[PDB]
């Protein structure tokens, strides 16, 4: 359909006091590739990220309505605005405008404003949110990048596990996708301080 | 003082002045009577003749609301005319939508609804005419009620409106107009405005009256021109 | 200036609410309503200027719903209007939340539409107290009494009109013996409050007396033959 | 005094003044004339010239083949209402494919005339209208006020100076209702002499007629027609 | 909303709220204008701020487009939206049409705006008074002055804000065929122009010119005092 | 409707002027003392607070100081209830602006932008007009360092230093004489600031409390805005309270 | 359809000027932040013994965490409950959250403004004292005709205020115990209100970590130990 | 100011019209001309200073090849309505491919002229009445026909009707010199005449402006050709 006509993908884990982001780089159109630069994931500030998939219009589009409204709360209250706010957001920008829909996955992961807690999630094509504390995936190789997840994702892993792990995840998976490859981008949430390495992949 | 300037501005004796010009607007009016009885309601009004260049018929006074409903007005004619087809087209959407002749109590009361909106703001100014509807039905009978520049009803075995009302009004309660029948009162009637008018100011008039009854099959019809001389010349009686 | 329109006064008083105010004292009828244990009774003056006047045709007791009573003290005008819209809300209330409507909140949207009148410049106050009773299934009989400024509470004993002064007194003597409250005795307190004022001794063609109980939450207007019995054969 | 000011204040007589204006305005103006038989009906109106050097006003405006129309009063209010009139004739054809009777137009324009009163900020029509028309039951005659009151005349005449038309037109009413089309315009125009000083009496310059009859659709003439139709009358 | 007449009629005829637009016209600042030969040239005093004000907000000699600039006089409230609105017509224009916009086409859309907000329903005239100066195609300038009450007219020299008619006299006096003949004394009679009604200001005469296919140029201040060096 | 009681703020005086823009500019010289000033390592923003009890609190980050966006604030003095209305519509129109060019808006143009729903009241719609008065600080991408005052009726202007509110006269023939044009920084001139403040103020003994303090300066590529510690203030003051000794 | 506030000559609101002069002359209220959590005291003063006290109630809840009284003309208060109530829920719609006590008090005192610019309609004659409840942190705002809101620490309002705010100079101190801090306001309150003082007649109510709670008569009863 | 637009007087007269008719008087004198071969307008220019441009402002523009025009008074409100009269004429000939007769053009300026108003409208309506005299000749199969209309909206067929300051005077010159089959060129005679006389400037070819409409010829606007000849044939 309309959201394998861009392809991408973008994934998300959660260690034990810290989280972790990764996803393609390709823009391309159908069976033709355009530009391996392609952004998909945009800062939403301290300790806090969101990812975007399928139709790489309403990714730069829907993510530009993001800060709009994210600054106006940010502006009146003086504090940061919770994940788990953030997550009700776009779950009701996405159902104002539900009757023609836009195409996006969207991908929410950070830690809790006030301290150190960690909280992930991810919603759906109509606006749905989704609690999940394990990991999130999204994109058109979804179903290629399960089993690979499940597999290798526990519950509790230092950074340096998480580094090799949605590595070595993100490689065999997105491997047996035609439309997604070359080029990943990697981020990872600390409580201090973020991570963020280029990861060195098969050009297909 | 200025507290009279406007209908939205109340008296520090808390009354309303606008409403109150608009009654006495009325009494401006010339005389109109009306007197229901078991058989139905009738209808009578008094005719002033301005000048022999109007036609026979001119300047007519009653209105036909609706098949069972007539209608006398007296105040400012063009905002009887008006209200009129109001009452008319309010009229035929009850019978577009529930599909039946709306009772007199409904309709008296909807157009008090609109009588007493224009009372309420600024912007409009209430009617200078106060007006009777009467009805028949089998269902019912002959009803009879009044509204106001306040736009109230008031039902009323007979009543009179006017320049000339309370005179009038002494005269129907000396005699019973409830066990005598329409046939009848039309002779009643017609004395009555031979007692109000006398000729200091105004010069002649003609009697203009109105059924609405079992006589008229329950429609609001005009007096016959045979019938209503017959009742005038028993009439010309106290006058000779 | 602010003696003409509603706008803030000096002293913080509103005259145009005030002279309205006056407007409900100036209609020359008064009105009361007492609240009792198990019933709630409205007595008002019904007056018939003339012979050829109907009683039917005129009445102050108005019914919103079935299960809610008013009664109207001031210019038959605003009487009327506030009835009428009062049904464009307890019927409404039905539409939406699917039951009967509150007392609460019948007077409370009606006050909200009245206190728009305040509010906005271009409408004026409407020169009628409203008076709603009824009975909830938890406080059991309600009486409020709503002004034209808006404002309503719960009333034990209320009155109106000219004679509200020396009304609002009589219901205090009442209600200082902790008068035992059963439904009968307690409309000849509103009867008799009125008719010591006064001091007429009225006919029964003279009052409206309405009545609503536990048993019969459906409004109820009392008889004009029953008022002739309590009257006269009870006068002790 | 304070009154005055718009049509929404009442006097304490029970008065609205801006309407009692509305009717001074009309008789501040040519006066016009009409009148109708069994059969035929003219509308006699009066062209008045600001200067000899500028011609005279057109105080008839055609309605219809069955209606037709003058006017006395302010001179551009009258357009409104013309425009108007001319659209319900011509949405009465175009649906019912038949003329809009003569008391069922003027019973609409009256009340499009009585709306903007009571409305505050609305200016009331200050033009008068004499308007006549043509059915199956004979023509009508049908005089308007700026209060929208509209009466059923035999005749009629309107305007500054009408007060000796209108005597003239009383004692000789009898004779309005026999008399044919000649005769009609006859004591028609002599019922114009009336309106104005023992100076300037008429002319066949600065007045114009009109007539509707049985067989007769609405005409208008000015002139050259107008000629025989005032000489050979004595005054 | 609020739907009233504003501006009614008087006794005598005149607008009262018409003339004392006009006259919030004369109390603003003096500003200049002429039509040179192949340029053309605006100026206009500026009251002398001490040590504060930036001149990015203050300069009142703006550009509508490359072809077409302007200047204003009186109230700096309504000279804002005037600015922003015509430019709109300039991009509106080349919108609609490839061809390039026309100073007497500009001009007029602007004074006919302020014709609206004199008759509309609640609306206000302006107490600005603008001159529209540019180049036409062939190069042929042409000056236009607005007016509160919507008219226009043109003016091969003209003077605006307070003292407009004391500069006017120096102008119809001093107007001659030696006027405006070249870039260099075009520049001379606008600040000529500016030092009957200057007391003591000085360096406060601000200057702009627009020479033939480019666009307005501010003339930097010591490019103005070369200038203004030669007076005697 | 009743056109007795209608003010009709459009219609001029006979003198060529508004009637209620007039009677502004007093209600904002009633308000409180406040001053800016445009250094070169940044803006400086210092404000009394006129209001004076020991039951206030002030739970806020500051009175009458407010941060626009990342890039700019605001201070206010004026009607303390329309200021709420004119920084709504500021937040908005810089946040619109984010959603076109997807870039922090400049100082002149989120200026000349409220300015021109400031006076569209001035010119229609019979509303009451703003009695407002706010100044603006920040940093652009072109122009740099700014700072703006504003009037109610719309009109607006760039300055270098300026005050606002009571005092204004007193306040601003100081701050000439002794401001050194684009060379007196944020360290220096803000003594300047405590001993303006304390000059304006006709109570003696400024205290750190009756005053406050805000600054912003983009520093690494990144603009930064804080309100100054009080605790530090005081002996900012210490150091205005060793002035007249030494 | 026009707004009839205008500017005086000294600068002065002359609508909102005598808007405050009605908050002045209705009933006292007072209010004190102390310790975890915030007192609000009112006097209700009915004009006879017919009249039902628990039927109408002065201190009323937004919402859980938040609560508001008032001194003024009555019905004027009632369209702020309505107001302030339904923006509180159109908060938990976007959020999905509790509201706060300062973004709740900026947008509900943004009614105030609406009605003292727009046409037609005349400023408020009310003045609300705002308390809530927010991440450990106890809030009391006070709120004017106006629409100013500000912050104290406490509060006196309605009629003598000024004697009210002589007693916080003096009877109002720090780490004072929210159970003291309601006596305080009774003593507070004691000179103003005279006549028969019972427990139906002055109404409180606070606000701490398990919410905004309303005190009912009979426990107001023993808070009258003094 | 303690009075309306639509308050009628105790004369039945109304304050803002009879103001409108009342400013008129202020306008610049112009004259307009109906001949058996051709319709004949003049107006001055009333020029305020050598630097403004005669030849800019225009008080006679052509909807029309047929109709002309006249301004007095405030300039700007004829313009609006002018706007309007030639966006009617070539709506005329959009749908019935023929030119709008005379009568025809000053219906549709009526229309627009009678709307005046204020409450119960939009805001694009115009509030109060034009300072305006309009004069529209032109000729057509009907053959000439000049008009005159006043801030009252009317409109009659006249020979000459003269507007401005000195339309008082003037309008009864008109009638003294023009009669009969009076043709252009004698027009033109009378004409600057009579204006010259009762402006106080000189006659000039710069200081008023001439146009004129035959059967033949459609509206032809002077140059400094035809104006400079008709100056010194007077």
């Amino acid at each position: 359909s309309i959201m394998s006509y861009n392809g991408g993908a973008v994934m998300a884990m959660k260690g034990k006091n810290c989280v972790a982001i990764a996803a393609d780089r390709r823009f391309g159109i159908q069976a033709q590739m355009v530009t391996t630069d392609f952004q998909k994931i945009f800062p939403m500030g301290d300790r806090l990220y969101i990812g975007l998939a399928g139709l790489a219009t309403d990714v730069q589009t829907v993510a530009q309505r993001l800060k709009f409204r994210l600054n106006l709360y940010e502006l009146k209250e003086g504090r940061q605005i919770k994940p788990y706010t953030l997550m009700s957001m776009v779950a009701n920008l996405l159902y104002e405008k539900r009757f023609g829909p836009y195409y996006t996955e969207p991908v929410i992961a950070g830690l809790d404003p006030k301290t150190f807690k960690p909280f992930i999630c991810s919603l759906d094509l109509i606006g749905c949110p989704m609690v999940t504390d394990d990991f999130v995936v999204s994109g058109t190789c979804t179903e290629q990048m399960y089993g690979m997840c499940e597999s290798l994702w526990e519950p509790n892993m230092d950074p340096e596990h998480l580094f090799e792990t949605i590595s070595q995840a993100m490689l065999n998976a997105v491997d047996r996708d035609a439309v997604s490859g070359m080029g990943v981008i990697v981020h990872i949430i600390e409580k201090d301080k973020i991570t963020t390495r280029t990861l060195k992949a098969r050009m297909d | 003082t200025g507290y009279d300037l406007s209908a939205s501005t109340f008296s520090p004796d808390g009354r309303v002045f606008q409403v109150e010009y608009a009654m006495k607007a009325v009494e401006n009016s010339s005389t109109a009577i009306g007197i229901r009885c078991k058989d139905g309601v009738v209808f009578g009004v008094e005719k002033l003749v301005l000048s022999k260049l109007y036609e026979e018929g001119s300047n007519k006074r009653l209105f036909n609301v609706d098949r069972h409903v007539g209608m006398a007005v007296a105040g400012l004619l063009a905002d009887a005319r008006s209200l009129a087809d109001i009452a008319r087209e309010e009229a035929s959407n009850f019978r577009s939508n529930f599909g039946y002749n709306i009772p007199l109590k409904h309709l008296a009361d909807r157009v008090a609804m609109y009588v007493h909106a224009y009372t309420l703001y600024s912007a409009v100014r209430p009617f200078g005419c106060s007006f009777m509807l009467g009805s028949y039905s089998v269902n019912d009978g002959a009803q009879l009620y009044m509204i106001d520049p306040s736009g109230v009803s008031y039902g009323y075995w007979g009543c009179a409106i006017g320049k000339a009302r309370q005179a009038a009004k002494t005269e129907i309660e000396k005699l019973q107009m409830k066990e005598m029948t329409c046939r009848d009162v039309v002779k009643e009637v017609a004395k009555i405005i031979y007692i109000v008018h006398d000729e200091v100011k105004d010069k002649a008039f003609e009697l203009e009256l109105s059924w609405v009854g079992e006589i008229t099959n329950g429609r609001h019809e005009i007096v016959p021109k045979d019938v209503r001389e017959e009742a005038e010349k028993y009439a010309k009686e106290s006058l000779k | 200036f602010d003696r003409h329109i509603t706008i803030f006064s000096p002293e913080g008083r509103l005259y145009q609410v005030e002279y309205a105010f006056k407007a409900i004292n100036q209609g020359g009828l008064t009105s009361v309503a007492v609240r009792g244990k198990d019933c709630a009774v409205i007595v008002t003056q019904k007056k018939v200027p003339d012979k050829l006047l109907d009683s039917s045709t005129v009445t102050h007791l108005f019914k919103i719903t079935e299960n809610i009573g008013c009664v109207m003290t001031g210019m038959t005008a605003d009487s009327r209007s506030q009835v009428q819209r009062a049904r464009y809300e307890a019927a409404n209330w039905k539409y939406k939340y699917g039951y009967e409507i509150p007392v609460d909140m019948l007077c409370k949207r009606i006050a909200d539409i009245s206190q728009v009148y305040t509010q906005n410049a271009e409408m004026r106050p409407l020169g009628c107290c409203m008076i709603l009773i009824g009975i909830d299934e938890e406080q059991g009989p309600q009486v409020y009494k709503c002004d034209p400024a808006g404002y309503y509470c719960g009333f034990k004993a209320t009155a109106a009109g000219v004679k509200q002064t020396e009304s609002t007194s009589f219901l205090e003597k009442k209600v200082k013996k902790k008068f035992d409250w059963t439904f009968e005795q307690t409309v000849e307190t509103a009867i008799t409050c009125l008719s010591t004022v006064l001091s007429i001794d009225f006919k029964p063609s003279e009052i409206e007396v309405g009545v609503v109980t536990v048993e019969n939450p459906k409004f109820r207007i009392l008889t004009e033959a029953e008022i002739d019995a309590h009257l006269v054969a009870l006068a002790e | 005094n304070q009154y005055d000011n718009d049509v929404t204040v009442w006097s304490p007589q029970g008065r609205i003044h801006q309407i009692e204006y509305a009717m001074e305005a009309v008789k501040q103006g040519s006066a016009t004339v009409g009148l109708k038989s069994k059969t035929h009906a003219v509308l006699v109106a009066l062209k008045r010239a600001q200067s000899e050097l500028a011609a005279h006003q057109k105080k008839i405006l055609h309605v219809d083949n069955h209606i037709g129309i003058s006017i006395a009063g302010l001179t551009a209010d009258a357009r409104l209402l013309c425009n108007f009139m001319r659209q319900e004739c011509l949405d009465s054809r175009f649906v019912f494919d038949r003329p809009l009777p003569v008391s069922r137009l003027v019973s609409l324009i009256g009340s499009k005339t009585q709306i903007p009163t009571q409305r505050y900020g609305r200016r009331p029509y200050g033009v008068g209208l004499l308007i006549a028309g043509y059915d199956d039951m004979g023509p009508h005659i049908f005089q308007t006020c700026p209060s929208a009151n509209y009466f059923d005349c035999r005749a009629m005449s309107i305007g500054a100076r009408s007060q000796s038309a209108r005597t003239y037109l009383e004692r000789h009413m009898s004779e309005f209702m026999e008399c044919n089309l000649n005769e009609l315009v006859k004591h028609g125009l002599r019922a114009l002499r009336e309106t104005l000083p023992a100076e300037q009496d008429l002319t066949t310059k600065n007045v114009s007629i009109g007539i509707v009859g049985k067989d007769l659709e609405f005409t208008i003439y000015d002139d050259d027609d107008v000629s025989p139709f005032l000489e050979g009358l004595e005054e | 909303s609020y739907d009233r007449a504003i501006t009614v009629f008087s006794p005598d005829g005149h607008l009262f709220q018409v003339e004392y637009a006009q006259e919030a016209v004369k109390k603003g600042s003096t500003a200049v204008g002429v039509r040179g030969k192949d340029i053309v040239v605006l100026g206009v005093e500026k009251k002398s701020v001490a040590k504060l004000q930036d001149e990015r907000t203050v300069r009142k000699i703006c550009a509508l487009d490359d072809n077409v600039c302007m200047a204003f006089a009186g109230l700096t409230a309504d000279a804002r939206i005037v600015i922003n609105r015509a430019r709109v017509e300039c991009q509106s224009h080349r919108l609609t049409v490839e061809d390039p916009v026309t100073v007497e086409y500009i001009t007029r859309y602007i004074a006919s705006l302020k014709q609206r907000y004199t008759q509309s329903n609640g609306r206000r005239p302006f107490g600005i008074s603008a001159l529209i100066v540019g180049f036409d195609f062939d190069g042929t300038p042409r000056l236009y002055q607005t007016d509160p009450s919507g008219t226009y007219h043109a003016w091969k020299a003209n003077a605006i804000g307070r003292g407009a008619k004391s500069v006017r006299e120096f102008l119809e006096k001093n107007y001659t065929d030696e006027a405006i003949e070249t870039d260099d004394l075009t520049i001379k009679l606008v600040i000529k122009a500016l030092l009957e009604v200057v007391q003591s200001g000085g360096k406060n005469i601000e200057l702009a010119v627009m020479r033939r296919d480019q666009p307005l140029k501010i003339l930097n201040p010591e490019e103005i005092e070369k200038y203004v060096a030669e007076i005697e | 409707m009743s056109r007795r009681y209608d003010s009709r703020t459009t219609i001029f005086s006979p003198e060529g002027r508004l009637y209620q823009v007039e009677y502004a500019m007093e209600a904002i010289g009633h308000a409180g003392t406040c001053l800016g000033i445009l250094a070169n390592d940044g803006v400086l923003l210092a404000a009394e607070r006129r209001n004076i009890h020991k039951l206030l609190d002030e739970v806020f980050f500051s009175e009458k100081i407010y941060k626009l966006n990342e890039d700019m604030a605001c201070s206010v003095a004026g009607i303390t209830s329309d200021a709420n209305v004119l920084t709504n519509e500021l937040r908005l129109i810089a946040q619109r602006y984010l959603l076109q060019y997807q870039e922090p808006i400049p100082c002149e143009q989120l200026v000349t932008a409220l300015c021109d729903i400031k006076q569209a009241y001035t010119q229609f719609g019979g509303k009451r007009p703003f009695g407002v008065s706010l100044l603006y600080i920040g940093w652009d991408k072109h122009y740099g360092f700014q700072l703006y005052q504003s009037d109610p009726s719309g009109n607006y202007g760039g300055w270098k230093a300026t005050c606002i509110g009571n005092n204004s006269a007193a306040a601003v023939s100081m701050l000439k004489q002794d401001y050194k044009e684009g060379e007196m920084t944020l360290k220096s001139a803000l003594a300047l600031a405590i001993k303006v403040l304390n000059k304006t103020m006709d109570v003696s003994k400024l205290s750190a409390e009756k005053v406050e303090i805000a600054t912003l300066t983009r520093e690494n590529g990144k603009t930064v805005i804080r309100v100054l510690k009080q605790k530090e203030v005081e002996q900012l003051i210490k150091k205005h309270e060793e002035e007249e000794a030494k | 359809s026009f707004s009839l506030t205008t500017f005086s000559p000294s600068g002065k609101l002359v609508q909102i000027e005598y808007a405050l002069a009605a908050v002045a002359g209705g009933a006292p209220s007072v209010g004190i932040k102390a310790a975890n959590g915030v007192v609000l005291a009112t006097e209700k003063k009915q004009k006879s013994i017919l009249y039902d006290e628990r039927s109408v109630h002065k201190v009323e809840p937004i919402t859980k965490h938040i609560g508001l009284v008032y001194s003024g003309m009555g019905p004027d208060y009632r369209v702020l409950v309505h107001r302030a109530r339904k923006l509180a829920q159109q908060y938990y719609l976007v959020y999905q959250e509790p509201i706060p006590t300062a973004q709740l008090v900026q947008r509900v005192a943004s009614v105030m403004q609406e009605y003292t610019q727009s046409g037609g309609v005349r400023p408020f004659g009310v003045s609300l004292l705002i308390c809530g409840w927010n991440e450990g942190r106890p809030y009391l705002f006070q709120s004017d005709p106006s629409g100013a809101y500000f912050a104290w620490k406490a509060t006196a309002m309605g009629k003598n205020y000024v004697n009210g705010k002589t007693f916080l100079e003096k009877r109002y101190n720090e780490d004072l115990e929210l159970e003291d801090a309601i006596h305080t306001a009774i003593l507070t309150l004691k000179e103003s209100f005279e006549g028969q003082m019972t427990e139906d007649n002055i109404e409180v109510g606070i606000c701490n970590e398990a919410g905004f709670r309303r005190l009912t008569p009979t426990e107001v009863k023993d808070y009258l130990a003094a | 100011y303690d009075r309306g637009v639509n308050t009628f007087s105790p004369e039945g007269r109304l304050f803002q019209v009879e103001y409108a008719i009342e400013a008129i008087k202020l306008g610049s004198t112009a004259i307009g001309i109906q001949t058996s071969e051709g319709v004949c307008l003049a107006v001055e220019k009333r020029i305020t200073s050598p630097l403004m441009e005669p030849s800019s402002i225009e008080k006679i523009v052509e909807i029309d090849a047929h109709i002309g025009c006249a301004m007095s008074g405030l300039i700007a409100d004829a313009k609006t309505l002018i706007d309007k009269a030639r966006v009617e004429t070539q709506n005329h000939w959009f749908t019935y491919n023929e030119t709008m007769t005379v009568e025809s053009v000053t219906q549709a300026v009526s229309n627009l002229a009678l709307q005046f108003g204020e409450e119960d409208a939009d805001p694009g309506a115009m509030s109060r009445p034009f300072g305006v005299a309009l004069l529209f000749g032109g000729v057509d199969e009907k053959g000439p026909q000049l008009f005159h209309m006043d801030p009252s909206g009317t409109f009659v067929q006249c020979d000459a009707r003269a507007i401005g300051s000195a339309s008082e005077g003037a309008q009864s010159s008109l009638q003294e010199v023009y009669h009969k089959s009076m043709t252009l060129k004698e027009a033109i005679k009378s004409s600057l005449i009579i204006l010259k006389q009762v402006m106080e400037e000189k006659l000039n070819a710069t200081n008023i402006e001439l146009a004129t409409v035959q059967p033949g010829q459609n509206f032809h606007m002077f140059t400094k050709e035809e104006l400079e000849e008709v100056i010194k044939d007077i």
